[PDB]
RNA sequence: UGGAAGUCGGAAUCCGCUAAGGACUGUGUAACAACUCACCUGCCGAAUGUACUAGCCCUGAAAAUGGAUGGCGCUCAAGCGU
């Protein structure tokens, strides 16, 4: 069952996500290594 | 004002005319005299006309 | 994007910790190991952690770290290639969840002695199952709900009634006291909190935190111990039963 | 209160504002000039008009000097104009006349020369109280 | 018969905000500059004398209601002294009146100057140039208004005392049952609780005896300690005892449980005894049932007697 | 506010001649106040501008400051 | 920015029964059935995967997407609707005059109403009547509590908010009159 | 009633039992009602808000400056006794606009 | 106030004595504590109107130190 | 025979502090009388110091004891001279104490402190006197703290 | 200070245990208590936060007979930019 309180206690309410529609376009590793250069750049 | 009377107010020790028992005595007095004296000034001296 | 959440800017002094704080935790860690001869890691899952500065007071000779898991395993070093001593790799597949390093001087065996034999009592946290059936019973509201005789408790105090009703027991104010229904206790049943073989859910626990009902254990399970001497870990009943990464 | 007096039907209105009437009761007044009615709406160029058992503000225009000098309440008791009752009657007084009131209805006076009105007996029980004929 | 019919008091800004609302809702707003000097300066002119009209009633409303303390009771204009400092009632007040008139002053002026202006904008310039000097002086009253405003809601909450008529007048010691007695008499709520000074201010209940209306009042618990070392809640209790003509109930505790000596009670009710000339004191000893008279030693009941 | 079921005036977009005329005529007057009071005026200005620089998010930043560096040398080296 | 794909996933249970054609949802379950029309917002429904109903937009505005969320909330309220189902435990207190509520079904509207009488001493006769679908019960376990029970998480709350507004003090201190009929408690009925 | 007699009740029987739940999503509506009046509001009350809502952003932004920095004059040196001071005698405004004899 | 020394636009303004802006006008300064170098108080002293008196209601002057 | 403990603050060698008492340890049993006279002789120690004070109860008897605070022995080893408290108010501690007092001082707190070392406690006693505003050694206790993290002053060991 | 325990006031605002916790952000008490916030840890899973700049849009003040992008009407325009 759901473990947790809600504070308006709508219990029935699913555990949502985060509204992120530009997901999938970059790989976490892809990321870290621009984030790098984008260092050393600067 | 804040400091006198208030959510804010610090004023603990009211300003007294009277030290002493005796004196405040003799203040209730006097000013229970002035103020009949007063009245009955006042009472000497439907709604009327324009 | 003009319709966003307002980030609220808190007026408070203690700001956010960062980097440093990280890196000032990696420094201790890695200062800390070339002093003490055995470094255990012990589990304490589920549970409220706040007797945990006694026994920081009691083992004063030693030194507890209760720190971020990754942390601390990146500070002990994962790989062989990294470790700041040999089979500190070893000791970092035992940190996982909620886990802490002891570095100490003393005996393994009084250790295991004295994580064994301490025992505190302590309010159950959500997820646990529980051991009983608590009701409070109708009528006025006492402090412990019950679990001390009536007349031996001061009434519970007005100002948690909201709070009671937030959480569900129907409560109300009958001449600056909080009761079940009416004051001598009628047209109603008694308030059953929780009962036995439950998983108690937050809202529960936080009703028996108020009532000061208290449903769970204080125990701190050793997983395993590094040793200097030897270069080696022994592992713990715990050991094979957790969870190992 | 603002001295309406409730409950009373629709009758004829014989005295308007400045008409004077004489003082039934023996407060020491003869004569009450009215000023307003008691009770009158808002209509342009109408003036405000009473009945038998309407509240009004008067001046004392002859009697004691003490009267002179302020407005009083008064009760309209009896009136010359001819009004219609619920059984169809129509009548009238001989003179119009009136009795002083304070603002809550009980008289300044303590006895009341000739008859009154049934409406103003029926509205003001101190006017029925002290009152010799009903009419 | 009370205070509360007092109209609420605002604070500068809503004072300004109320006045300059009236003026821009209440009046025309348009004036054209093709329109003729005598049409511009009735406009203008009416403007600031409507906004003196409106400032000159609220503050007269401010000044008529509230009490004046030079025709009040004793009783009740030292109890107004108590609870506030008279020379800051009276200073308020007074600022609030001098306000008022420095606001007609310049009306006045201002409307006299419009007799003369010769434009539509100078016209305006001295309507604005009015307008902000009574913005100003009502902005310069921002301290006044909130204590009157805070006065205004004390006094509207403040029981009423009639100062001649059958009235009981209870006092003693904090922790003695004052409120307990009086909760047993009256229908009135006053807080009953072991701690002292649960009772901050006065409070009076009703009864009927013989078929006769008395009130019994209900005061702060008074320490031992001389006058000048009295804070404005005990002082409540002790004008209640100077200025009112009453029936004085001094209550003591024999059991000690209110947390000071029976000898400091006997002095104090020593000390207040010029106070009780012309009032009729009986001592009620309370809280019996604990401990008695008979069991009390015999030095203090000689005391007592 | 009950608009929709009980609409006020409307405000009118048919501009009149007199106002096209007085507006044109105001904003050349302007024009002009503004020019005289930009010879007029006294506030300090730089000569040189602040250049706004090269955005972060380019991916060939890195190459382009190495072809700059380098051409910085070589000017150098040619001097 | 016009986002090409956008999806959403909502899982159904072996119980329920879920028949979608042109955008009128039609849940089924042990409880009852619920019917729902959402040709509204432009949502293409799929089965990516048994007993998985995916939702996508298709060239949609971040708007578009956003409304995703929204009918993947409802369907799967209706879901729950028909499972295990939704009460809403009201309670009326009050302080001087007691509060009378008689609950009836109206059978020929086949619907319960709520007669409210005895508010503030008031001699009214306040009457509520329900949406089909809610049951309206007197509680037996507490003091002076209804119970409105359904498969309809809108209907059930619209109505005990309607029960809740028709009792409301006017021209008088809420600060001093507590009275009313408040919802207490909000959870399903299994 | 004498003194604190709202105070009182509120200590002896409570609030509305919904009093709270509706303060609280009153604050979470007050975003929204903000910006509907910053977009609806109109005419001199609109002026009027759009003005006070400037004092308030002011304000604040000088406030999150100070609690930022919490944890934190004349071109040549002169004296103490030379501080705070300063030949053609001309008078401060030396030319005004000239007054017609109608004005 | 003690008289008016110059308005600027007309001489017959400043006979009539007219306060406009710029004007110069001369006040009375014992108020002020102007002394000379040996103890004699300095009781006038020439101002100018910064201010429009027809348009503010006011006559606002600075002095001439 | 159940045990009872009630801590309270009061003044030394004042009977009055047994005021607020009498509200809870009279259905309690206890005289008041007779506990504020052995609160004043167990706190005679102490004159016109604000010090804790703990009564335990037994069998309608209660003894007196004094726990010692960091703020109330930092007063006292100040040596104020000997003063009355209803007159003169709004006073100052400004004076001097040494480093070598300081260090009994956490001698008589290691029972309440949760330091690691006497250099630990001697640093809280540090803060505890800079709060009060007083002076160690005729400097500030801050740099004295400063000074003692920095390690030119050895803190003996236990 | 009658009472003031971080939260009626004034001035300072330090140390220890720390993973982290202000001589305290609010609620609350007569004072306590209790709750909460700043901060930290456990679950989760990949992109976010702040301040500005440039577009379009709303407000950014209106009177008085019924009326005006010229009128109908126009919404992936019959509006705007190229
Ligand atoms: N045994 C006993 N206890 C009493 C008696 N009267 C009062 N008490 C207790 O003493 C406490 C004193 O509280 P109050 O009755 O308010 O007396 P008080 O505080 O001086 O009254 P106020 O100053 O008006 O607030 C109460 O809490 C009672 O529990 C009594 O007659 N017998
Ligand atoms: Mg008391």
């Amino acid at each position: 069952k759901n473990l947790g309180m809600r504070k308006n206690g709508q219990v029935w309410l699913p555990a949502k996500k985060a509204f992120r529609p530009t997901k999938g376009l970059t790989s976490w590793e892809l990321r870290v290594k621009k984030r790098q250069e984008q260092a050393a750049m600067k | 004002f804040s400091e006198t009377f208030g959510p804010k107010a610090q004023r603990k020790r009211p300003k007294l005319s009277f030290n002493t028992v005796d004196e405040l005595a003799g203040y209730s007095e006097q000013s229970l005299d002035s103020y009949h004296a007063r009245l009955e000034e006042k009472k000497l001296l439907s709604v009327a006309t324009a | 994007p003009k319709s966003k959440r307002a980030r609220v800017y808190h007026l408070t002094q203690v700001n956010k910790k960062g980097r440093e704080a990280k890196e000032r935790l990696f420094s201790n860690i890695r200062e800390t190991i070339p002093k003490y001869q055995h470094c255990f890691v012990f589990s304490v899952d589920n549970m409220r952690n706040n007797y945990l500065k006694d026994v920081r007071h009691e083992l004063n000779d030693c030194r507890i770290f209760f720190g971020k898991t990754k942390l601390m395993a990146r500070a002990l070093g994962t790989t062989p290639e990294e470790e700041q001593a040999d089979g500190l790799h070893r000791l970092t597949r035992y940190l996982t969840g909620t886990v802490g390093l002891l570095f100490t001087n003393r005996d393994p065996a009084d250790i295991e002695s004295y994580f064994s034999n301490l025992s505190q009592v302590d309010f159950a946290r959500a997820g646990t199952v529980a051991p009983r059936t608590v009701t409070v019973p109708p009528g006025i509201v006492y402090s412990t709900g019950g679990e001390v005789p009536p007349e031996h408790d001061v009434p519970v105090s007005h100002t948690l009634e909201p709070e009671l009703r937030r959480l569900g027991m129907p409560v109300r104010m009958i001449k600056g006291k909080v009761c079940l229904g009416d004051e001598k206790g009628e047209a109603s049943e008694g308030y059953t909190i929780c009962k036995e073989g439950e998983v108690l859910d937050s809202r529960q626990t936080r009703l028996l935190k108020l009532f000061s009902i208290c449903l769970s254990e204080f125990k701190v399970s050793l997983l395993g111990y590094w040793s200097s001497a030897s270069g080696e870990v022994t592992e713990l009943e715990a050991g094979k039963t957790r969870p190992k990464r | 209160k603002r001295g309406a007096p409730g409950g009373k039907l629709k009758m004829t209105l014989g005295l308007p504002v400045g008409a004077i009437m004489n003082c039934a009761d023996n407060s020491g007044a003869r004569n009450l000039y009215i000023i307003a009615v008691k009770g009158a709406g808002a209509r342009l160029n109408r003036l405000p008009a009473g009945g038998v058992g309407d509240m009004v503000m008067a001046t004392v225009k002859k009697g004691k000097p003490e009267l002179r000098k302020k407005v009083h309440p008064a009760v309209i008791v009896r009136q010359a104009k001819p009004w219609k009752r619920f059984d169809g009657v129509f009548l009238y007084f001989e003179d119009n006349a009136g009795v002083i009131v304070n603002p809550k209805g009980e008289m300044k006076g303590s006895a009341i020369t000739g008859p009154v009105g049934k409406e103003a007996a029926e509205l003001w029980p101190r006017i029925a109280s002290n009152a010799g004929v009903v009419m | 018969t009370g205070w509360k019919d007092i109209p609420p008091v605002p604070t500068a800004q809503e004072f300004i905000d109320i006045v300059l609302s009236r003026t821009q809702r209440r009046l025309p707003t348009q004036i054209r500059p093709g329109f003729k000097i005598s049409r511009i300066r009735a406009f203008y002119t009416r403007k600031v004398k409507f906004t003196q009209e409106t400032c000159s009633e609220k503050f007269g409303a401010i000044i008529s209601s509230f009490p004046v303390l030079s025709d009040q009771h004793p009783f009740h204009r030292d109890l107004m002294n108590i609870l506030y400092d008279a020379d800051h009632f009276k200073v308020a007040l007074g600022q609030i009146s001098t306000a008022k008139n420095l606001i007609e002053t310049i009306s006045r002026d201002y409307v006299r100057l419009l007799k003369y202006a010769q434009s539509l904008y100078q016209c305006k310039q001295l309507k604005r140039a009015a307008l902000g000097r009574m913005a100003t002086l009502i902005k310069r009253l921002k301290d006044p208004l909130i204590y009157l405003d805070q006065v205004r809601q004390h006094l509207a909450r403040l029981p009423d005392i009639n100062p001649t008529t059958r009235t009981l007048l209870v006092a003693g010691f904090p922790n003695v049952g004052k409120s307990s007695f009086v909760r047993s008499v009256t229908r009135a709520d006053t807080p009953v609780e072991p701690y002292a000074f649960t009772t901050k201010s006065l409070f009076v209940g009703h009864l009927d005896y013989k078929y006769l209306r008395y009130q019994v009042i209900d005061t702060p618990g008074i320490l031992d300690h001389p006058l000048e070392e009295m804070n404005t809640i005990e002082m409540q209790s002790v004008t209640a005892l100077a200025h009112l003509r009453a029936a004085v109930l001094y209550f003591m505790d024999i059991s000690e449980q209110c947390g000071f000596s029976l000898k400091a009670q006997i002095n104090l009710f020593k000390s207040i005894k010029p106070l009780f000339a012309n009032k009729m004191v009986f001592i009620v000893l309370n809280k019996m049932d604990i401990k008695k008279f008979e069991e009390l030693d015999p030095e203090m009941q000689q005391e007592i007697n | 506010a009950g608009t929709i079921n009980k609409p006020k005036k409307p405000t009118s977009k048919r501009k009149t001649t007199r106002l096209r005329a007085k507006i044109s005529k105001r904003a050349a007057e302007k024009k002009r106040k503004e020019r005289k009071l930009a010879r007029k005026n006294p506030e300090w200005r730089s000569k040189l501008k602040k250049d706004p620089g090269i955005p972060n998010l380019f991916p060939y930043k890195e190459r382009l400051l190495q072809q700059i560096e380098e051409e910085r040398i070589r000017r150098k080296e040619e001097l | 920015m016009r986002y090409i794909h956008s999806e959403e996933t909502i899982p159904v249970p072996e119980n329920v029964k879920v028949s979608i054609k042109s955008r009128l949802v039609t849940v089924e379950g042990p409880r009852g059935k619920l019917q729902k029309d959402l040709s509204h917002i432009a949502v293409n429904f799929s089965v990516v995967k048994k007993g998985v109903i995916g939702l996508e937009i298709h060239h949609g505005s971040r708007k578009d997407v956003a409304a995703l969320r929204t009918v993947r909330t409802i369907i799967n309220n209706m879901i729950i609707g028909v499972t295990k189902g939704f009460k809403y435990k009201m309670r009326y207190v009050y302080a001087h005059f007691p509060i009378n509520v008689n609950v009836e079904k109206n059978a020929e509207t086949g619907c319960y109403e709520v007669e409210i009488r005895n508010f503030i001493g008031e001699k009214i006769v306040r009457k509520v009547v329900m949406a089909p679908g809610v049951e309206v019960e007197i509680s037996k376990a507490q003091k002076d509590e209804l119970i409105l029970s359904g498969n309809s998480l809108e209907a059930v709350s619209q109505s005990a908010a309607d029960i809740q507004q028709i009792c409301k003090v006017r021209n008088k201190d809420i600060r001093k009159f507590l009275d009313g009929i408040y919802v207490s408690e909000k959870g399903n009925i299994v | 009633p004498q003194n604190e007699y709202i105070e009182r009740h509120r200590k002896l029987h409570g609030r509305r039992l919904d009093a709270e739940e509706r303060a609280r999503k009153k604050a979470a509506r007050e975003g929204h009602k903000n910006s509907e009046n910053a977009q609806n509001l109109r005419g001199l009350r609109a002026k009027l808000y759009a003005k006070q809502r400037h004092a308030q952003k002011i304000q604040m932004r000088k406030a999150i400056k100070q609690h930022e920095e919490r944890n934190v004059e004349p071109s040549d040196p002169i004296p103490s006794y030379l501080l705070d001071r300063a030949a053609r005698f001309s008078v401060p405004i030396p030319k005004v606009r000239g007054i017609s004899e109608e004005e | 106030i003690l008289s008016v020394k110059k308005n600027p636009s007309n001489p017959l303004y400043t006979q009539l004595g007219v306060l406009t802006k710029g004007t110069i006008i001369e006040v009375n300064v014992s108020d002020l504590g102007i002394v000379t170098a040996s103890g004699k108080i300095a009781w006038g002293r020439y101002a100018q109107i910064t201010n429009n008196p027809e348009n503010d209601g006011c006559v606002n002057a600075v002095l001439l130190v | 025979n159940e045990i009872k403990i009630i801590h309270l603050r009061a003044t030394g060698g004042e009977v009055g502090a047994s005021s607020a008492l009498a509200p809870k340890i009279g259905p309690l049993g206890l005289s008041p009388k007779k506990v504020g006279e052995d609160i004043a002789k167990a706190t005679a120690d102490w004159k016109g110091l604000r010090v804790t004070v703990r009564l335990t109860i037994q069998n309608r008897q209660a003894q007196v004891s004094v726990v010692p605070t960091a703020s109330a022995l930092i007063i006292r080893a100040l040596k104020e001279p000997p003063r009355d408290r209803k007159k003169e108010k709004n006073i100052k501690h400004n004076k001097s104490v040494s480093l070598d007092e300081i260090i009994e001082i956490a001698r008589t707190m290691r029972f309440k402190s949760f330091s690691k070392d006497l250099k630990g406690g001697v640093k809280e006693i540090l803060g505890t006197a800079f709060s009060v505003g007083c002076q160690v050694d005729g400097k500030s206790p801050k740099a004295i703290s400063d000074a003692i993290e920095a390690g030119e002053i050895d803190i003996p060991d236990e």
